[PDB]
């Protein structure tokens, strides 16, 4: 029926959280059915549909929508790829899943760009993220622009930063900022956890990454040590958002009902429920 | 092809100055060296012809050129952002708002908060700016923010205020729950920012509920008056646009690739960014 949407996810702790059923054979809590195509190796194609249950930040904005929207879902977790990315000429990930028309949107910590906006819409941001700094509490910079940054030489002793290689910030910074790219590859991390150490061990100075990923990693840091930047100094800033087939004719309901959210102060309660921590 | 643009006297998101006496605008560049543009912008001072330049003129002119389109600039005619209002049985936009509507302009340029009562009725690009409301005060003044009681409990004594017809407004009418904090406010609201900053210097206003991207910039310039509470919401500017407009889309793209390859960053160091007291 043209009511009942098929809807496509990534898991994404704290945004989108996998567990598996209970005992019955249903979800509980405030979880929601969604299946999952387990592959049976990493070298085949062959695989098995298996029932799961889905929580966390995006899933309630999800069943927020669901309820205001008035309309229902089959939700799944997608297997080729993770947010999205043109390979080969071809989109993966949960971008693909839209562009593809195997699922009508696609929910999770998405970000807007320009390039997945051509063969995509986009809801409004429910979630501003951007390209933003994590720093040990005391260390000043202000954000990506900084001439600390830009001209690392120019200052004694210089700074030591760096992101995660073959990401999307590392791309942007490649583009923008070359010398900052040149200088930070000897800088850079194998991921989130293990630059949040160089950063305590002293062994790094400042570690660029997503904004809305280095604020919830921020608030929930243990002993309060590390901070980011204040939002008036993300670079590039953007948004998550919902993904969307173009000219699809649920994006008015849903842009709606997400400014609503943000004007109800639904988002702030889930915002406080999900995102942030003790610091 | 060519677009009749709306704006509104914001700074530092639009400046109005007068033209010389022969009709132009003052060579100019900013601190930093830059050139700066400058377009005539007509309005009222009758209707007049003036100069118009900032944050949002220079997304103008890129947005013009990306898409390639002419345009002709003038400020809104009673100063408002827009709200919906009841006529003496239907209802009708005022503000920037009703003349986008009404025709009287083709795109809202300004510093013009997306929410949704207005997206109900128009077509909101990308945010090309996101920032939030904050709380302006006379330096020396305390208060926590808009949780304060003498915000929530308020009284004669102790007058807020925010922009009439606006999107704060906007803000404190559709929450019931704040209906006690708009009640007080309806009594004091201002007919523009500006005023109302004036009246915070004057001591004749005691805190002005704004948005931050405003707020911080009159307070890095004017060391008497400070913010306090810091965003107890977020919201994001965007362009203006009717929902049959053949611009929405690339409109949103340029808006996005200018964030993504650091345009944005040009102008909200050049304009919005500057050193605290
Ligand atoms: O503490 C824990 O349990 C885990 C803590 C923890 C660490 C790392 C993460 C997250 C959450 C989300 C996330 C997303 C990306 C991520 O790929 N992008 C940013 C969102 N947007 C993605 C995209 O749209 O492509 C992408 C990006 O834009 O670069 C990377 C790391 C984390 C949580």
């Amino acid at each position: 029926d043209d009511n009942h949407l098929s809807i496509v996810t990534l898991e994404e702790r704290p945004f989108v959280i996998v567990e598996d059923i209970d005992l019955t054979e249903t979800c509980v809590r405030n979880t929601v059915p969604c299946r999952k195509f387990v592959k049976i190796n990493n070298s085949t194609n062959e695989g098995m549909n298996v029932k799961k249950c889905c929580k966390g930040f995006c899933i309630d904005i999800l069943k927020k929508l669901s309820r205001t929207v008035k309309f229902t879902y089959d939700l799944y977790l997608v297997t080729n790829g993770k947010h999205g990315k043109k390979v080969n000429n071809v989109w993966n990930g949960m971008i693909g899943e839209v562009v593809y028309q195997r699922a009508v949107m696609a929910v999770g910590s998405l970000t807007i760009n320009e390039e997945r906006s051509e063969v995509v819409d986009f809801s409004v941001p429910f979630v501003e993220t951007g390209i933003s700094v994590m720093v040990s509490r005391g260390t000043q910079v202000t954000g990506l622009s900084d001439k600390k940054f830009q001209r690392p030489h120019d200052y004694s002793p210089p700074f030591r930063f760096g992101t995660v290689p073959n990401g999307s910030t590392e791309r942007n910074i490649r583009n923008n900022y070359p010398y900052m790219h040149q200088y930070m590859t000897r800088f850079n991390q194998r991921g989130v956890e293990d630059a949040l150490v160089s950063l305590k061990t002293g062994k790094l100075d400042a570690f660029i990454y997503d904004a809305a990923v280095l604020n919830y990693m921020a608030r929930k840091d243990e002993g309060c040590k590390l901070v980011t930047i204040g939002s008036g100094y993300i670079f590039a800033t953007t948004g998550y958002g919902i993904a969307l087939q173009k000219g699809s004719p649920w994006k008015r309901q849903i842009d709606l009902a997400l400014l609503q959210f943000v004007g109800d102060g639904e988002m702030e309660e889930l915002e406080t429920l999900w995102l942030t921590g003790i610091c | 092809t060519r677009l009749k643009i709306v704006t509104i006297h914001q700074e530092p998101f639009v400046y109005v100055k007068p033209t010389m006496s022969d009709g132009t605008c003052k060579e100019e560049f900013t601190v930093n060296g830059d050139p700066v543009k400058k377009v005539i912008c007509t309005g009222p001072n009758h209707t007049v012809p003036q100069c118009c330049y900032g944050f949002c003129i220079d997304l103008l002119i890129k947005l013009a050129r990306t898409m390639n389109f002419t345009y002709e600039v003038h400020l809104v005619a009673d100063g408002k952002f827009g709200t919906q209002e009841r006529v003496n049985n239907k209802k009708e936009w005022n503000g920037m708002m009703g003349e986008l509507l009404s025709g009287q302009a083709d795109m809202i340029v300004a510093p013009l908060t997306i929410n949704n009562e207005r997206a109900q009725y128009i077509e909101f690009s990308k945010p090309f700016k996101y920032q939030g409301l904050t709380i302006l005060v006379k330096k020396g003044t305390r208060i926590t923010g808009i949780n304060d009681p003498r915000l929530r409990n308020p009284s004669d004594k102790f007058i807020y205020a925010t922009v009439k017809q606006s999107s704060v407004d906007i803000y404190f009418r559709r929450q019931v729950e704040l209906s006690t904090m708009y009640r007080h406010m309806e009594k004091h609201n201002y007919e523009s920012a500006a005023e109302a900053i004036q009246a915070v210097r004057d001591n004749k206003l005691h805190a002005f509920i704004w948005d931050s991207a405003v707020l911080e910039f009159e307070a890095s310039q004017k060391c008497d008056l400070v913010t306090t509470g810091e965003l107890f919401f977020r919201s994001g500017f965007g362009i203006g646009m009717r929902k049959d407009s053949p611009w929405k889309q690339n409109v949103s793209l340029s808006i996005l690739k200018s964030h993504e390859n650091g345009f944005m960053e040009d102008l909200d160091k050049t304009w919005v960014r500057y050193q605290e007291c």
